[PDB]
């Protein structure tokens, strides 16, 4: 058949919700929601919220004229309501000028009706109100940044290895763009269906992951591509990882978020990949990347994801606390 | 009298739309304004973020590349699309001068269409290198738009019966065919690239070769315009000049140029050569049949520029005849007159008459034949680099494979296999970088001749003759030289190896007083080898005259021998000065012929040379 | 720094203390009369041609002497460069042969030993078979270009004013391609003298490549050394390319420029398309 | 003199990371992140793009309402014998002053839009919703 | 200000109406489900339990409602939880926690105690942070009870069946 991805290789997670007793929560974030269509999308609701907006009123200025009597055929003894208004379709010419405040002048607003007074009153309270809301929508739109996590870049597959005696867990972040990522962040989680002593059966068990920063931290400064790895300590849940069991079909699932404000527009935004069981090589290195030039780095960013073969043990974690027990023993 | 779009004369009647929209001569004009304006405004602010961007962009500092399906038959529609609207920009101001109003109908649709046009080529480039065919709807629509549009007026002008024998007919009529053809280039990269419909994309990656940090020499890879300007060496260039060029900076070359790749090329030429054909020996003929399989596609590629160069190069000759032709004539009132509305449609004659067009056509021309004729070079030169690369290493592949017998390692000294790749490989690979020459230099001279007595008459003929009758004389003067050289050349290297020893045990030669003596052998050496250099300089001297002085003799006899025996015309300055860039053009192949025959001789010597040392005895008994 | 050098200082050198002042100067006496011979021969065919086209007179005999003029010019400005290229190439040698050998043997112990057969077999074959040669084909040809560049300024004072504006981008061609052609041309010569000794020592001792089966390694030392080669001589076919593309769409914006000057001069000034035919050949 | 050129920074005294990189292999995320890439560019770059934004929408429909009242017959300089498309308009100098008013809303109103054009009135529809989407689109990469 | 409001988006992050207290490797903790039911994500969510119970220090302080903090026994010790199937926090009873000696006996109605749930995190649309809270009185913590698994999988995607939410 097939195994599932807790979450895609460019963030897109598969889980599918189900039986969702709708209170109409979609719809109560209209503006949240909003912000969330494509940008194809948005531009049908910018554009037919204003074509609406000024046929809504084209049929008010149109019945106000035909009741007041001026569209009636003949240069009238009365004063028009809403001068040059000769047809509906005058009448929708006249409903954009007002909204949009174009005002050619060849329709004014006469002052002898008082009812044409409250519709000009009402449709520019309209015509604010919703120039106001499709103004922000549109701020909030050019301030997304979920685009930018698309140049935040992961390694294809991740190695365990050796480094300094114990076991991590290594990876490789790098960041395409120039812009900064203030205040960087990794959190990395194992997801396993993990059963427990007590009986309980958990269907995916989320288990936090230490990055093995130098301050015991979560926070990394992205600049040039680095390695993220998870030292295999007593405690780490890779712990019992044998290579043996590092097949296809092994519930088995490293899931890394990247998390940090974008400094151009200041917005948070996550990068997130999983790492499966048939994605991770054992006793592999990362081929140096950052070569030096006549005063500056250099980054060959077509060596991001090789990686090359290094001696190492075939035995579990596990067993290479056991090994050089008896060896110190010894 | 301001300016208006369509003609002002009659009153300004011509924006009358009676009898439907289409059938205003002027306002389908209009219509052909519109998808150009279209894409100058739809690209501007596309580009403008592109190029404001580029003054702080980093990752351009060494990017890679991926060229779309097509971007060859693009960049050379595209320069035969400006140049034809170059045509129409000439003859839409030839057509307004001689109604009083401006008509700016006839060319600011043209005049657009060339801005269009090159921003259409900017436009696409910023989209190549930045591999995002996502925005290439926006040229695809300008294509789509301005085909319809530009079909619709072509059409109407055969409603009205235009005819081709009007100019303006004929270029829209051959607008319609380039704007198609880009069209249909246009889809041709959705097809391959499958990005606006398709689910899956088939993605293209950068070749391998390019994504080396370690490859500097990017003309293989570049825009057509780049492989044809060498823009590229322009940051190179500049390099030079602050930091100094060491192996650092040429780095890693081609994988199409690379030493292995071209003697794999060679040996499956040999190795197909060998299979095809179950010849036994190995002969010149063999290796002369093998490097063109392995180099023959490049090689007609550098004939094909320099044919054309060639044909390009008599275009300032005709021109100059045609600029000046027109200058004599004092009657300059005379203008195109011929009519179909009230525009003024002009004809092919007329367009070829002004003198300002020919000017024009001239720079065009000199553009492409001076830029034909460089790229004959690279393609030749690169393939005689490639023909030294690929018979260095066979040469040295056959040093591994070779007994050590005393008949065969006491004959052939190691000088003797030194020289094969000095003297014997060089004058090969100068050969391949002559071998356009001989193909199209009698195609220059003959095109040359042929037309030459078009231009003067017989007399150019008689006084040409003098060029080519003293041509055979100019080979025996190079043989001389050279026989004269050897002759320094030997006595050279007698002296430098006497002073050799002389320099070698100098103590011995100073603590005995022996330096006084020792000396006199040297200066009576240099009196019998400065004899030979003198001779050596005499024939060099000699050379120089029949190079320079020919010319002012063919010249000297061409045209007094019009006057005295001839007599035929007055020599007008456009007959007359017609035939002196002739005689310049033809100048340069008649008496540089004879190096390329000379060339020959020596290649086919050469070749001759490396055949029978490719097959001596070789170490047996290894495949077993 | 010392890759930029003009290096006028050595013409100085070879010009005052070993040619002469004699034969020096009848070498630059015959290159300026050579060429205003030609320009008056193309200038005397323009009136010639412009005026007879029907005081005046048949131009019968004076094209004939000013070409006469011309080809034995060509033969003296030939024989002066050969034969005074010689003098300083033959005295020249005995100088430093008069030098060497009155000199001390500590400098001899300290040199390379190279450096003094270099400046003795390679300095001395370019000096003495390329110089006499060289000179004459350089002079030709900046003055052919001057020469050019009058004629047009004359037919077309109009051109001169735009012509320093291209002059400029012009000299910038023509100085940041020495820059790289010198150095080039350096990397030229210094990558294929490690090749002809590799196939040399190949060959001296080929029965002990064999031996060590180095036959492997040696052989990707070869493409090693070819592609360097190579890739020194593309890049100096490139900067050929390089600046013979770029001198020529000067060349051709010069003829367009030139071109419209003149035809607007022979319909308002009357130039009569006599220098115009000169304006443009 | 390479032993002694220059020791490669990690990130110079004002920040500005001195690190170059290098085979970035771009699928246009370079310009797909359009309104962050606006914002980082530096203001004089941004007065150019905030011009040619506005003058190329301009611009373009002032060919559009040239060629309309071109097409319609009201641009022939004759008597007013019908109505005509957009009032006023008698050269692409109208056409162009035109285009401003509407587009930046000033309304002269020598130049009104006409009852009897049912293409024009959709134009004007179209340059009204393509004008204030420029407009929020350029007032949020100024915030 | 108005429409980058994101008091809306907390709603949609749900609480389970009652936690439980059970066994789990071999110690006592108390466990509570939290679920998300958009499919945005709330970008760098952070889940403070703190126990409000009128605590009075031996000296004689008497504090009306005493906030403690709780620890979330979390893998990794801080309290981020990256939220997207509904997860099971859970607080471990280890000899320093407020809620020590809890017994079934004494979670009746009139009872003084109250957990408190806090779950921050910005929002990945609008970039605002927000808040979710809820409580647990004595009688909403259903002592010896254990959540239903939600999670199964799929043909070949995960799916949470949202109906057995709180059970
Ligand atoms: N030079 C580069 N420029 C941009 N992104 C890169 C570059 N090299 C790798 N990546 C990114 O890294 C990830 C995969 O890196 P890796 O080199 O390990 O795999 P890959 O085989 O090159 O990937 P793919 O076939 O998906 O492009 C992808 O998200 C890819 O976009
Ligand atoms: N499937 C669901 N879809 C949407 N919201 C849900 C869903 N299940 C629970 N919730 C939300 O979580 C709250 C607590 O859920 P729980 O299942 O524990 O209680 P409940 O008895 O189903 O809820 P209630 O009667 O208050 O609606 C609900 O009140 C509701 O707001």
């Amino acid at each position: 058949e097939r195994r599932a991805r807790f979450v895609s290789k460019k963030g897109n997670c598969n889980v599918a919700h189900k039986n969702i007793r709708e209170q109409g929560r979609f719809l109560q974030d209209v503006f949240t929601t909003l912000v969330d269509l494509k940008w194809p999308h948005t531009l049908l609701i910018f554009t037919m919220s204003f074509l609406c907006s000024w046929l809504l009123f084209a049929m008010v200025w149109w019945l106000i004229a035909f009741a007041h009597g001026d569209l009636a055929p003949g240069e009238g003894t009365n004063v028009p309501c809403v001068t040059s208004i000769h047809s509906f379709s005058s009448a929708f010419l006249f409903s954009i000028e007002v909204q949009v405040t174009i005002g050619f002048g060849g329709r004014m607003v006469t002052e002898e009706c008082p009812l044409a007074i409250l519709i000009l009153i009402v449709q520019n309270i309209v015509g604010l109100m919703i120039n106001a809301i499709m103004l922000g929508c549109i701020f909030m739109k050019t301030a997304q940044a979920h685009r930018r996590a698309e140049t935040l870049i992961f390694s294809k597959h991740a190695v365990i290895t050796l480094r300094h005696g114990r076991l991590c867990f290594m990876l490789r972040v790098g960041d395409l763009r120039k812009s900064m990522i203030i205040s960087a962040t990794i959190h990395m989680q194992v997801v396993r269906k993990t059963t427990s002593p007590e009986g309980e059966v958990v269907p995916l068990h989320q288990v936090d992951i230490p990055m093995e920063n130098g301050v015991g931290g979560n926070s990394i400064f992205l600049v040039a591509p680095l390695i993220i790895y998870h030292v295999i300590d007593s405690n780490s849940p890779l712990y019992d990882l044998a290579p043996s069991d590092l097949h296809h079909h092994q519930d088995l699932e490293i899931i890394v978020i990247l998390e940090g404000v974008v400094e151009t527009t200041g917005i948070t935004t996550q990068a997130r990949t999983s790492y499966l069981a048939d994605e991770i090589l054992w006793g592999q290195r990362f081929v140096p990347i950052v070569a030096e030039e006549d005063g500056r780095y250099s980054v060959d960013y077509s060596k991001f994801g090789n990686t090359v073969k290094v001696p190492t043990p075939l035995c579990t974690a596990r067993q290479l606390d056991e090994d050089r027990s008896l060896l110190d023993a010894l | 009298m301001p300016l208006a779009f369509c003609g002002t004369e009659n009153h300004s009647a011509a924006y009358r739309v009676d009898q439907g929209v289409l059938n205003n001569g002027c306002f389908v004009d209009a219509l052909n304004v519109v998808p150009h304006v279209f894409l100058l405004f739809i690209t501007f602010p596309i580009l403008f973020i592109g190029w404001g961007s580029q003054s702080s962009k980093v990752h351009i500092h060494h990017s890679t590349w991926l060229h779309f399906p097509g971007h060859n038959l693009r960049w050379i529609l595209t320069f035969i699309l400006l140049f034809v609207l170059v045509c129409e920009i000439a003859e839409g101001i030839l057509s307004d001068g001689v109604t009083e109003s401006r008509h700016l109908h006839l060319y600011m649709p043209a005049g657009m269409a060339f801005m269009a046009a090159i921003t259409s080529v900017v436009y696409y480039h910023n989209i190549e290198t930045s591999n995002f065919p996502k925005l290439l709807i926006a040229l695809l629509i300008y294509w789509t738009l301005a085909f319809i549009t530009k079909t619709i007026k072509f059409v109407k002008f055969y409603d009205h019966a235009i005819g081709f024998s009007q100019l303006r007919f004929c270029l829209t009529g051959l607008l319609v065919i380039l704007y198609g053809m880009l069209l249909l280039v246009e889809v041709n990269v959705i097809r391959v690239r499958r990005y606006i419909f398709f689910k899956t994309p088939r993605e293209v990656k950068p070749p391998e070769d390019l994504q080396d940090l370690g490859v500097r020499f990017l003309q293989p890879f570049v825009n057509l315009l780049s492989k044809g300007t060498y823009w590229w060496m322009n940051a190179f260039i500049k390099t030079a000049h602050k930091k100094p060029i060491d192996l650092r900076a040429i780095a890693k070359l081609p994988i199409a140029m690379r030493a292995l790749t071209n003697y794999q090329r060679l040996c499956v030429a040999f190795d197909a050569q060998a299979r095809k054909d179950t010849q036994s020996p190995q002969g010149a003929r063999a290796i002369w049949r093998a490097l063109c399989h392995a180099f023959g596609r490049r090689l007609i590629l550098s004939s094909t520029f320099r044919i054309l160069a060639d044909l390009l190069g008599f275009a300032g000759p005709l021109c100059i005849f045609g600029i000046v032709d027109h200058l004599g004539k004092e009657n300059h009132v005379f203008q195109p007159k011929t009519q179909f509305l009230g525009v003024y449609f002009v004809s092919s004659q007329e367009f070829l008459g002004n003198a300002y067009v020919l000017a024009v056509l001239l720079f065009l021309a000199l553009l492409l034949q001076r830029t034909f004729l460089q790229a004959s070079y690279y393609v030749a030169i690169e393939t005689g680099i490639n023909l030294r690369g690929a018979i260095q290493t066979k040469i040295y592949n056959k040093i591994m494979h070779m007994s050590t017998s005393n008949l065969s390692m006491g004959e052939m000294t190691a000088g003797q296999i030194c020289n094969l790749v000095a003297i014997d490989t060089n004058q090969l690979m100068w050969f391949f970088f002559l071998c356009p020459n001989l193909w199209t230099m009698p195609v220059q001279i003959i095109v040359g001749v042929i037309l030459l007595y078009y231009i003067l008459g017989v007399s150019a003929l008689i006084g040409a003759a003098v060029i080519i009758l003293l041509a055979p004389v100019q080979y025996f003067v190079a043989t001389k030289l050279s026989q004269a050289q050897r002759t320094t050349l030997e006595h050279s290297n007698e002296r430098l190896k006497q002073t050799n020893e002389m320099l070698r045990g100098m103590k011995l030669l100073k603590l005995y007083a022996w330096e006084s003596i020792f000396c006199s052998r040297v200066e009576v050496t240099r009196r019998k080898e400065m004899t030979s250099l003198r001779a050596f300089a005499v024939y060099t001297s000699i050379s120089i005259f029949m190079n320079t002085a020919i010319p002012i003799a063919a010249v000297l006899i061409t045209f007094v021998g019009h006057v005295s025996f001839f007599k035929e015309s007055d020599l007008s300055p456009s007959v007359a000065f017609a035939s002196l860039s002739l005689f310049h053009i033809l100048v340069t192949p008649l008496f540089l012929l004879s190096s390329v025959v000379r060339s020959t001789v020596k290649a086919l010597v050469s070749v001759q040379k490396l055949s029978e040392f490719l097959s001596s005895a070789e170490i047996r008994e290894e495949q077993c | 720094l010392h890759q930029r050098a003009k290096i006028p200082w050595r013409a100085c050198t070879k010009y005052l203390s070993s040619a002469g002042i004699l034969l020096l100067s009848l070498l630059v006496f015959s290159q300026l009369l050579k060429h205003m011979v030609l320009v008056a021969i193309d200038y005397w065919l323009a009136k010639w041609t412009d005026s007879a086209l029907v005081d005046q007179s048949v131009y019968a005999m004076v094209f004939t002497l000013l070409c006469s003029l011309g080809i034995v010019l060509c033969l003296v400005t030939s024989v002066t460069v050969e034969w005074t290229g010689l003098k300083v190439a033959k005295r020249l040698h005995r100088s430093l042969l008069n030098r060497i050998i009155l000199a001390p043997m500590r400098f001899f112990e300290t040199t390379p030993l190279g450096s003094i057969l270099n400046r003795f077999s390679s300095d001395c074959n370019t000096i003495d078979q390329h110089i006499p040669s060289t000179l004459e084909c350089l002079s030709r040809s900046t003055l052919l270009c001057v020469s050019a560049l009058t004629v047009i300024s004359y037919v077309t004072p109009v051109f001169l004013v735009a012509l320093l504006p291209l002059a400029v981008v012009c000299y910038f061609i023509q100085k940041y391609f020495r820059v790289a052609s010198r150095d080039l041309q350096q990397l030229d010569d210094t990558t294929q003298l490690p090749l002809v000794s590799h196939f040399a020592e190949t060959v001296e001792g080929l029965t002990t490549i064999r031996a060590f089966r180095y036959e492997a390694r040696f052989q990707q030392k070869l493409l090693e050394y070819t592609d360097s080669n190579n890739i020194a001589s593309l890049f100096l076919t490139a900067a050929n390319r390089w600046l013979e593309v770029c001198m020529e769409y000067i060349g051709a914006c010069v003829v367009l420029i030139a071109a419209a000057t003149s035809i607007s001069n022979s319909l308002h000034r009357e130039l009569s398309a006599g220098l115009v035919g000169l304006g443009l050949t | 003199y390479r032993t002694r050129e220059r020791r490669a920074r990690f990130v110079s005294k004002k920040g500005n990371c001195n690190v170059a990189h290098k085979n970035i292999r771009e699928q246009g995320r370079f310009l797909q992140d359009v309104f962050t890439t606006l914002v980082d560019l530096k203001w004089p770059h941004t007065l150019l793009i905030f011009t040619m934004s506005f003058l190329c929408s301009w611009l373009l429909f002032a060919m559009v309402w040239w060629l309309i009242a071109f097409a319609h017959g009201d641009l022939a300089p004759g008597e007013g014998t019908n109505v005509p498309c957009v009032t006023s308009i008698h050269s692409f100098s109208s056409a162009f002053l035109f285009s401003i008013e509407v587009q930046v809303t000033i309304g002269f109103g020598g130049r009104m839009v006409t009852e009897e054009c049912p293409l024009a009135i959709l134009i004007l529809i179209v340059q009204n919703i393509v004008g204030l989407m420029i407009n929020a689109i350029m007032l949020g990469c100024i915030f």
